[PDB]
């Protein structure tokens, strides 16, 4: 739904690196260079960042009326 | 409406719903999960079930302090108790007791306490459909954190259970006589040998065989620390002895570590499961470890594989060891030596890489040439068939000999391709090790992965159902070439073409269907046979008689020998006795 | 059909038991004579040896466990 | 592609069956006085014969 | 190999235990000791071997009170769930489809009068044993060829009131039958006042001048087309095969007496797939042995291991009453002697109504009824009677 | 001429990666089990009332994709996660399908 | 050899042995007896377990139980076998 | 309405209307493309469950249930299209004038 | 009143109140609960590799590699050679390449891009071994394993067969009104069926008292009084004191017998028809 | 008095007099309850038959559900009716005996020899006895005259399910249960046991219903499920 | 035919029962056995 | 508990 705070395999914080990576890739930059220069080197954290879906931007429209 | 006749009918009426079978209490059903740290006659149960199912123990003058301690702990503390039954017959619920600390001191001999399940309690553990008698066995309770029933990996074959999501049932006997009978007749370790034939049903599985082979091989050398780590999982403590190799560096060996557990008068000479290929040396002078030689409890050469410790392998060294040192030594051995196999397997590395299936490009060229030769032969057969020129096999007509010729040459092509693929592969890789040791896989699976799959067939014949005179619309009218009828010349590693995928699915669809029919027919036949042979008994004079008096056999079998106590359907193996006596000097 | 079938390889050896032997067998087994397995008097092998109702037929069969095994049958009318 | 009936979502599963207004021929059962059989299943506007 | 003094010691020590082991075991033990070569052996080893053999045999005996019937039923019915349809034809024929596995086991157990796909294995006499041409001739002599499968086309002419028959030469050539023989066979049918006139090399015509009816002419045509020309009834096709150094015939039909009547057939070695046929022809003991062999062959082919004692026991119980009986509705209810167990086997009230009408009585001798009402069974621990002396502490 | 040779498969068999390197029964088993996985089933799941519902907290789209995963919209309603898989024998707790 | 040699061997073997069913029945009866009254015939202080089943097994093993088994043959012959060593 | 909420259709058909399987996206997508054989479970016949060569491009060769319904419940292929039909009169007239 | 189902709890998630087109008040309450993976949960892949969790291992005890990466799931090699799923290993390699490179991977059948050789070369170029194997150390002892272990990024799915919804145990509770036998259903406090085949196993083991305990003492046990002459069931009233017979009145002696209550029901419903079953009694104690 | 065990079960056909004497009440009225008054006298829910709700005492016996076995009622049928489960048996009782004198239509001396053989072999060889009785029935059915009374007997054909239509030189006559019972009442005991039946426990005219037994409520309890009106069962 | 067989079976059972009670010795039992056999073999 | 007493 939203980016996990930490990588699942190793406890590395990865949530703070989502909004840069999600932007510069949309700007035409290849993901590998951005990931390397952001400080992500183990492929577990690369898996965490590369396969996020971010559904919450659609669920904010359909929220419990409580 | 449902009337008196309908009130007693079907599988939900009175006879099959409330008389032959019925719902009972003091039972549970739960998913099962593996646990290699339990004994072969133990079952792990969760805390919730242990605190719900209770066993009534009568208070005597011998076990009164323990029962008092049980009463002191409430229903919510384990171990504890749920109810206390006064000698008058009235029940007291410990949930509403104002102060059970004084009630514990108030009890005397004659009271009954319904305590929680504790370690060592005997329960009945079952897995449906319960085909045979050892599908329901007596196990000893061990309480562990979790939510599933825990079963040892060696206990699976009798239950025919694997951890794909299966559930099993547990029953708690509630009387002293029932508990005594279950403990004295239904214990797991007492039923290692199956009654169908003379051979162990509980034995080594798949990781155990690979670990045993890797530990027993000639080239294994262990240091003192490695030996201590391997032996830390067992109960063995004592003198290791001198290392097998003293200089330059002190090294033990796998056979020396294994030999610490064999009895000091055990002799065995026999081949191994790896002695089928080019390793067959047929005698003790073998450059390979393809012949097992044990003298006075010392393993001098040979490896352990499916033919030495595997389950359902009669006349193996495990079978003779059990037969000569009781289910007691059988259980001790299975509990102790079978864990070093796993420990050494995880001490070494056992994986499966894609490089164990790929063959060099020089092999693929030979496979292609063989395939082209076979296709040319089939084409020659077909071409000469269209103009007579065929001498049919005697007793067979034309158009029946052509199909036989085609099938024969395709099978020969498959065998040749498999041999070529096997020859050019690495003789020592994990897939080949699993295949030869009997852990998992077979030669056919290796052939299909590395070389061509072969000819797919439906009901024993080539795939023919489809359009008129052709299976698919991708082929010409009236084509009986090998490709057009379901011959797959590719491998799983190489990948299949679309029509080859279709032919493979068409060939394999029958397995998804036959299972339900087979199980239903088996159930019906077994029910009839049980109802026919239910009331037969063996008298004190050896005869087999029905409970109504009449005689079926003058003496059971022909020599009054139980199949369970026989040496693989044999009263006694005289060669085995001669070996047991004088095998240390052969 | 005059073909003799007593020499077929599926046919064990049948013999007619004497009255003394039958009496000893019945007393030692503690049974009534009709509690043994039955054989019809019209059976081809029983007819080949002239078996009559009320007799006891001793049958010797091949066996992989003891070589030869001996069983008994009671001749009933039919 | 579904319906909302009483709040629930219901779907009509496609049903595959033999063609109706056609003639199907076959051999008769072995050991019977009938050698060959033909069958037609005419479909009307409400009933099938 | 063995010293003569040692051999005398062997005989002396073996003659003292003749009454403690079966005779076959005594022969096997004696032969095994005589085959010990390359190793010197003393008298202590011999004593140990003999004592161990006797003790092992004694420890391998069965225990009175065993519920052997349920064990045998479970040992036979458990492999039935692991059967597979791995094969669809004979060993090396690729035709003559066979039924093995679970359906064949059910057919044997249900005691069907006629098996699905009956077969026969015919051995040849010593004179005809090693001749392929003779084996082929004998196989061809009994294939049961019919008129319908040697003609190309048949025509009916109501204008001439006649039927024209045209023969395919190739099939007529391989069947080994001439036109004159077929003409004689047709004349032997006694169809009425008829006449046959030749038309071609392999074609003739019958005129049926007696009959004047549009009906029954097609009936006569069909009767002619169904006429046998050679072979024995029941056999569909026979195939000559080589087993060892001899030639055998595998047959897709079953007719035991007809084959016994055929010249050149070894009557004392013929084996058939049909159990009722051999039961009626050879006897009940032959049927018992055939049932045992059939069950063993069915189980062995699938690769499943079952002890022979279970098979012998089920074969014995199946042929107890002097003839083969179905083990279920006719082998349970036949010797049930119980109403509740029979009424619980199949869920019906017909048996209860019959028992009430005939005023039958139940004795609760078996195990199912005792479990139903709630009494202990008389197997296992129910066979044991205990007596105690409480006064002696 | 065939428009798409891979279009002989269904809508669930089109999610298997490299389906031509597996045995035939495995793909049928995969279809049966993929009809049961947990994940997001609708965007407005919080306002609709279903008798039984499941929600995966952090679903991820597959790293190894197929051409039909994006067409059917599976990348927007994923039902799983990517796991670092090791292939080895360890402690005997993964024997026999576990 | 009354009827067969194998039957004589069988009866001779089982003349002085206890089948597992007899052992189970004896243990069950003794365990039921100890559960109510019936003070043990052994020293119940060195025993590892204080439950009735273990005491019954130990008493049977030591051979102190005054229990006899009657085996009634199909022809009416009866045989008395005693478990006390004495 | 009573026909849709129960599935008991006219002509003796049963189970035609079923509740939508909204476990996930793939469950709903597969449910909306299922095809059930009418003449089924009355006998195996060992031939209605075969993979006929005519199914190429029309039914998925993998997505089938396991058990009694194996080979009788199928799923549409990717590009398959069920025809809707026209009136026979115009075809008859054009055939006659041809 | 509507109550929460037995054996399951949660947190009230939503409450809705509306009208069903006729003025009737309709109330809906949705309750949620949290499910954390545990031993017994079922997982699967896209290649037919279902299985349950055998144990959960911490990060310290996992076999870390030379870069500190620990596996998320460990899969036994022995499951591969028999099932013959090469696509599993191919997907593992492809996923590792996709995570390393950041490039898209397409695995459509017959048209896979990139090929395996290109992916392996690129993996080697990015600092990892081409065969997707790694050097692994033991997390418990620190000893380097003698072999290399294959690592991948296979995609996994969680199925709705959770162990938290499959446990059910019964000690005692409600019984049927007719047969007086334990009820059926997890929500009805439970009850397990003891079929015929389990009874056959018990008979095969030859345990009479265990059979009696399983089938009689723990279900529908009852005591009934039988007349000594007609054989029908009498009773024992609380007027003052009497063993009374339905036909003999007070002129017969009645004996009590313990029996399954289902058998008594069978007798009663047999007398509903014209069948007359008379029970013949016998001595409990065997004289001699 | 001593505690006993069940040793055997003796079956049979329940006598109408025995049904009358085992019953406690006679069911006369036709309404199950009035203004929810299930204890209405003479109904199927009469409290004298049994009690099923927790708090109540049975009128017949001062016992609650714990110790109250069900009590049977009786209904006096005004027109005899035939048991559907027994029809085949009475079929064999119609084609194997004379309609007028009610005796087997086999002559005297061979019938006496047959019954002597049957009694001498009844218990030792039950299968042989069954064969003997089936042979006797077959040879008695195929006789069209009664030697005992010298009368010519017609034939009866069975029509499903329960109606027997006898042929009487044309104009097939439908048979009534009353005359069937009258015919079956005349068969002597010595001849009914020869056919494989028991006269003292299964008498053929008891096989024709004149009084019907009423099962207690404990066999047909009223279910109050769905939190609404109680739902009665089919019985 | 069938009735003669049943009488044969009954008489054989009676002779065996009498012999088992020691009412008559072996030789007269054998004479009765084969006398019954010959007497009832005429019908067969 | 039974007696089976007789005189
Ligand atoms: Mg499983
Ligand atoms: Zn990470
Ligand atoms: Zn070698
Ligand atoms: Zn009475
Ligand atoms: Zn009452
Ligand atoms: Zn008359």
């Amino acid at each position: 739904m939203i980016i996990p705070i930490r990588c699942f395999t190793c406890g590395a914080v990865v949530a703070d690196k989502w909004e840069p990576f999600s932007n510069r890739v949309m700007g035409g930059e290849d993901p590998e260079k951005v990931l390397t220069e952001l400080g992500v080197n183990r492929y577990c954290c690369r898996r965490m960042l590369l396969s996020h879906v971010n559904i919450i931007r659609e669920i904010i429209h359909y929220t419990r009326p409580i | 409406l449902r009337t008196l006749a309908q009130r007693l009918k079907g599988k939900e009426g009175r006879f099959r719903g409330n008389l032959s079978g019925k719902r009972v209490d003091f039972s549970a059903r739960t998913v099962i999960s593996p646990d290699p740290n339990l004994s072969i006659d133990e079952v792990g149960i969760p805390y919730t079930i242990a605190r719900m199912l209770t066993v009534p123990e009568r208070v005597t003058n011998i076990n009164i302090e323990r029962i008092r301690q049980y009463i002191i702990n409430g229903p919510d503390k384990w171990p504890g108790a749920n109810y206390v039954i006064k000698p008058d017959g009235r029940r007291i619920d410990l949930r509403y007791v104002k102060d059970r600390k004084e009630l514990a001191s108030s009890i005397t001999a004659g009271y009954v306490v319904e305590r929680h399940l504790v370690d060592g309690d005997v329960v009945l553990f079952n897995r449906q459909p319960s085909l045979h008698r050892i599908s329901m066995m007596a196990h000893k309770v061990r309480v562990l954190p979790g939510r599933t029933f825990r079963l040892n990996l060696l206990d699976c074959p009798p239950y025919n259970a694997d951890f794909d999501g299966d559930e099993m049932n547990l029953h708690v006997p509630q009387s002293e006589e029932a508990i005594a009978e279950a403990r004295e007749l239904m214990l797991v370790h007492k039923n290692i040998i199956t009654p169908r034939y003379g051979g162990p049903i509980i034995g080594g599985g798949q990781d155990y065989i690979s670990g045993a082979y890797l530990l027993s091989v000639k080239t294994t050398l262990l240091t003192v620390e490695e030996v201590a780590t391997i032996l830390g999982v067992t109960d063995f403590v004592g003198e290791l002895g001198e290392p097998a190799i003293l200089a330059p560096k002190p090294y033990y060996t796998g056979k020396q570590v294994i030999s610490l557990f064999l009895p000091k008068d055990f002799n065995f000479h026999g081949p191994a499961n790896i002695s089928k290929g080019p390793r067959a040396c047929k005698d003790e002078i073998c450059p390979h470890d393809s012949f097992i030689v044990i003298k006075n409890g010392l393993l001098l050469e040979g490896v352990f594989d499916k033919k030495a410790i595997g389950n359902q392998q009669p006349e193996s060294m495990l079978h003779w060891s059990i037969r000569e040192y009781g289910t007691e030594y059988g259980k001790w051995l299975m509990d102790n030596v079978f864990k070093m196999f796993i420990r050494f397997l995880e001490m070494r590395g056992f994986t499966m890489t894609l490089e164990d299936i790929t063959i060099p490009d020089e092999a693929q060229n030979e496979i292609t040439t063989k395939i082209k030769e076979g296709y040319s032969q089939v084409d020659e057969y077909i071409r000469k068939f269209n103009e007579g020129q065929l001498e049919p096999i005697p007793g067979r007509t034309i158009e029946e000999s052509l199909e036989s010729y085609i099938l024969d040459t395709l099978d020969k092509l498959r065998k040749v391709a498999g041999e070529i693929a096997t020859k050019y592969l690495d003789p020592f890789n994990n897939v080949y090790i699993m295949a030869i040791t009997g852990a998992r896989g077979s030669e056919l699976n290796i052939t299909q992965m590395t070389a061509l799959l072969g000819q797919q067939s439906v009901r024993g014949e080539r795939i023919r159902r489809g359009y008129r005179e052709r299976t698919l619309s991708l082929f010409k009218y009236g084509d009986i070439a090998p490709e057009a009828r379901g011959f797959v010349k590719n491998s799983f590693m190489r990948g299949l073409s679309p029509y080859e995928m279709f032919f493979h699915a068409a060939g394999g669809r029958e397995g998804l269907v036959d299972t339900a029919v087979k199980t239903s027919q088996s159930g019906y036949m077994q029910r009839r046979l049980i109802n026919a042979l239910s009331d037969l008994r063996i008298e004190y004079d050896g005869t087999v008689r029905s409970l109504y008096g009449d005689i079926v056999q003058v003496v059971y079998g022909d020599d009054a020998v139980h199949p369970m106590y026989s040496a693989h359907s044999k009263s006694v193996n005289v060669n085995r006795v001669i070996e047991r006596v004088i095998g240390w000097k052969r | 059909k005059k073909i003799d079938i007593s020499n077929h390889e599926l046919v064990p050896k049948h013999e007619i038991l004497q009255l003394e032997e039958a009496y000893k067998l019945v007393k030692e087994l503690g049974i009534k004579p009709e509690q043994l397995p039955w054989i019809r008097a019209s059976d081809p092998v029983a007819k080949s040896i002239g078996a009559k109702p009320g007799d006891i037929i001793k049958i010797t069969r091949k066996s992989p466990f003891t070589g030869e095994s001996v069983t008994y049958r009671y001749v009933i009318t039919g | 592609g579904y319906f909302i009936v009483n709040g629930s979502e219901k779907v009509i599963i496609a049903q595959e069956d033999l063609a109706t207004n056609r003639v199907l021929v076959d051999y008769g059962k072995s050991g019977s006085n009938i050698t060959h059989v033909a069958k037609v299943t005419s479909s009307a506007a409400g009933y099938r014969v | 190999m063995i010293d003569e003094k040692l051999k005398g010691y062997i005989d002396k020590r073996l003659n003292e235990i003749k009454d403690k082991i079966p005779d076959k075991l005594h022969e096997d033990l004696r032969a095994a000791i005589m085959d010990i070569n390359g190793v010197e052996l003393t008298e202590e080893d011999i004593d140990r071997i003999i004592d161990l053999t006797i003790r092992e045999y004694q420890q391998s005996l069965i225990e009175p009170g065993e519920a052997i019937g349920v064990v045998t039923a479970q040992s036979v019915g458990e492999p039935g769930t692991q059967m597979t349809l791995r094969t669809f034809h004979f060993a090396g024929i690729r035709e003559l489809n066979v039924t093995l596995g679970l359906p064949r086991l059910i057919e044997i157990v249900d005691a069907r009068k006629v098996p699905s796909t009956p077969m026969m294995t015919i051995y040849l006499t010593d004179e005809y044993k090693t001749d392929k041409d003779k084996a082929l001739d004998i196989a061809r002599r009994i294939e049961y060829t019919r008129v319908e499968n040697v003609v190309s086309s048949v025509s009916v002419d109501i204008s001439n009131m006649s039927i024209t028959l045209q023969f395919d030469q190739e099939m007529l050539k391989d069947k080994g039958v001439s036109i004159e023989e077929i003409k004689k066979i047709i004349t032997k049918l006694k169809l009425g006042e008829i006449r046959i006139e030749d038309n071609d090399e392999y074609s003739f015509t019958i005129y049926f001048e007696k009959i004047d009816s549009i009906m029954a002419l097609f009936k006569m045509r069909e009767k002619i087309l169904n006429t046998k020309i050679k072979g024995v009834k029941g056999i569909k096709r026979a195939i000559v095969q080589k087993k060892g150094d001899e030639y055998v015939i595998i047959t897709d039909g079953s007719n035991l007496e007809g084959i016994m009547n055929v010249t050149g057939v070894d009557i004392n070695k013929i084996q058939t797939n049909n159990i009722h046929e051999v039961e009626e022809v050879l006897g009940i003991e032959a049927a018992r042995e055939l049932i045992s062999r059939e069950i063993k062959k069915v189980l062995e082919e699938q690769g499943l291991d079952v002890d022979m004692r279970h098979i012998v026991l089920v074969s014995d119980i199946m042929t107890r009453t002097g003839d083969i009986r179905q083990i279920g509705r006719h082998g349970v209810t036949g010797e049930k002697s119980s109403v509740l167990a029979r009424a619980a086997f199949e869920v019906t009230v017909k048996h209860l109504l019959d028992a009430a009408a005939r005023g039958e009585r139940e004795e609760f001798k078996g195990v199912i009824e005792n479990i139903i009402i709630g009494q202990p069974i008389r197997l296992g621990t129910g066979i044991v009677e205990l007596t105690m002396k409480p006064n002696m502490r | 001429l065939e428009i798409w040779p891979s279009a002989i498969l269904g809508i669930i068999a089109s999610i298997i990666p490299y389906p031509e390197h597996n045995q035939s029964p495995r793909n049928t088993y995969q279809s049966a089990m993929a009809k049961q996985s947990l994940g997001l089933y609708a965007s407005n799941y919080q306002i609709r009332t279903d008798t039984r519902a499941h929600l995966l907290h952090y679903p991820q789209m597959p790293l190894v994709q197929t051409r039909m995963l994006g067409v059917i919209g599976y990348n927007d309603r994923p039902a799983g996660a990517n796991a670092i898989l090791a292939i080895m024998s360890y402690t005997g707790y993964n024997m026999e399908d576990s | 050899m009354t009827i067969d040699k194998i039957n004589e061997i069988f009866k001779e073997n089982w003349k002085n042995k206890l089948t597992k069913y007899e052992i189970a029945r004896i243990i069950s009866a003794r365990a039921l007896q100890l559960s109510m009254g019936a003070l043990p015939l052994i020293d119940t202080s060195n025993l590892k377990s204080d439950d009735v089943i273990s005491i019954a097994e130990e008493e049977l093993k030591r051979g102190v139980l005054p229990i006899t088994i009657r085996r009634i043959y199909p022809n009416g012959q009866v045989e008395l076998i005693s478990v006390r060593k004495i | 309405r009573h026909a849709l909420a129960t599935g008991n259709w006219v002509g003796g058909r049963t189970g035609v209307s079923q509740l939508l399987d909204r476990t996930n996206w793939l469950s709903m997508l597969s449910h909306l493309r299922r095809v059930v054989s009418s003449l089924a479970r009355g006998q195996p016949n060992f031939e209605a469950r075969d993979l006929h060569g005519t199914q190429w491009g029309r039914m998925c060769p993998f997505e089938t249930p396991e058990g009694p319904n194996s080979g009788l419940v199928k799923n549409l292929a990717l590009l398959a299209q069920v025809s809707v039909g026209i009136n026979e009169s115009v075809v008859e007239r054009v055939a006659y004038e041809l | 009143s509507i109550v929460t189902r037995h054996g399951e709890n949660g947190i009230v998630d939503l409450v809705l109140i509306t009208e069903t087109l006729e003025g009737n008040k309709l109330v809906k309450v949705r309750v949620r609960d949290l499910r954390i993976p545990e031993i017994g949960d079922k997982f699967a892949t896209r290649h037919g590799q279902k299985g349950v969790v055998g144990i959960l291992i911490d990060q310290v005890d996992m076999p870390y590699t030379a870069k500190g990466i620990v596996p998320d799931i460990i899969l036994n090699p022995h499951a591969l050679p028999s099932r013959m799923t090469i696509g599993q290993i191919m997907e593992a390699i492809g996923g590792k390449y996709a995570a390393l490179s950041g490039k898209p991977v397409d695995a459509t059948p017959f048209l896979e891009t990139p090929k395996l050789q290109e992916m392996q070369k690129e993996i080697l170029k990015l600092g990892h071994l081409p065969d997707s194997t790694e050097v692994v150390y033991d997390g418990r002892t620190g000893q380097k394993l003698k072999s290399r272990i294959l690592f991948g990024i296979v995609y996994y799915q969680k199925l709705h067969h959770m162990v938290a919804d499959k446990m059910h145990a019964r000690a005692r509770g409600p019984v049927q009104i007719l047969t007086r036998q334990p009820t059926e259903g997890r929500a009805r406090e439970g009850g397990l069926r003891f079929g015929e085949m389990e009874r056959d196993c018990l008979i095969g083991f030859g345990t009479a008292m265990l059979i009696k305990d399983r089938l009689l003492d723990n279900s529908d046990k009852a005591v009934v009084y039988i007349c000594d002459q007609c054989g029908y069931v009498g009773w024992y009233d609380r007027s003052k004191n009497r063993y009374v017979c339905p036909v003999h009145g007070d002129k017969s002696v009645l004996h009590p017998v313990t029996v399954s209550y289902a058998f008594k029901l069978l007798i009663q419903e047999l007398m509903s028809m014209v069948i007359s079953p008379r029970l013949i009694l016998g001595e409990k104690v065997n004289l001699g | 008095m001593s505690e006993k065990i069940i040793r055997g079960v003796k079956f049979g056909v329940l006598s109408p007099n025995e049904i009358r004497q085992m019953s406690v009440t006679a069911i006369i009225t036709s309404e199950v309850y009035d203004e929810d008054g299930t204890p209405i006298e003479g109904g199927v829910m009469d409290p004298k038959l049994g009690v099923i709700e927790p708090g109540q005492k049975c009128p017949v016996c001062g016992n609650t559900l714990a110790g109250c076995p069900g009590h049977f009622g009786h209904i006096e049928l005004i027109k005899p009716v035939i048991h559907i489960g027994y029809v085949k048996h009475i079929y064999d009782f119609l084609r194997s005996t004379c309609w007028r004198c009610g005796r087997i239509k086999i002559k005297e001396q061979d019938l006496e020899r047959y019954k002597r053989i049957y009694n001498a072999i009844k218990l030792r060889w039950p299968s042989a006895a069954r064969r003997l009785v089936e042979y006797i029935k077959k040879i008695s059915i195929k006789n069209l005259e009664c030697p005992h009374c010298g009368e010519k007997q017609f034939k009866i054909k069975l029509e499903k399910p329960y109606n027997f239509n006898e042929e009487r030189n044309g104009s097939i006559v439908k048979l009534s249960p009353s005359e069937i019972r009258d015919r079956l009442e005349r068969i002597p005991d010595s001849d009914v046991e020869l056919l494989g039946y028991d006269p003292k426990s299964s008498r053929p005219e008891w096989m024709i219903l004149t009084v019907l037994p009423v099962p207690p409520i404990t066999i047909r309890p009223s279910i109050t499920i769905e939190s609404g009106i109680r739902a009665e069962d089919d019985l | 035919v069938t009735i003669s067989d049943i009488e044969m079976l009954l008489k054989d059972t009676e002779i065996w029962d009498k012999l088992l009670r020691n009412e008559l010795s072996i030789e007269e039992a054998k004479k009765m056995f084969d006398d019954v056999a010959r007497s009832y073999s005429k019908a067969d | 508990m039974s007696y089976s007493l007789k005189t």
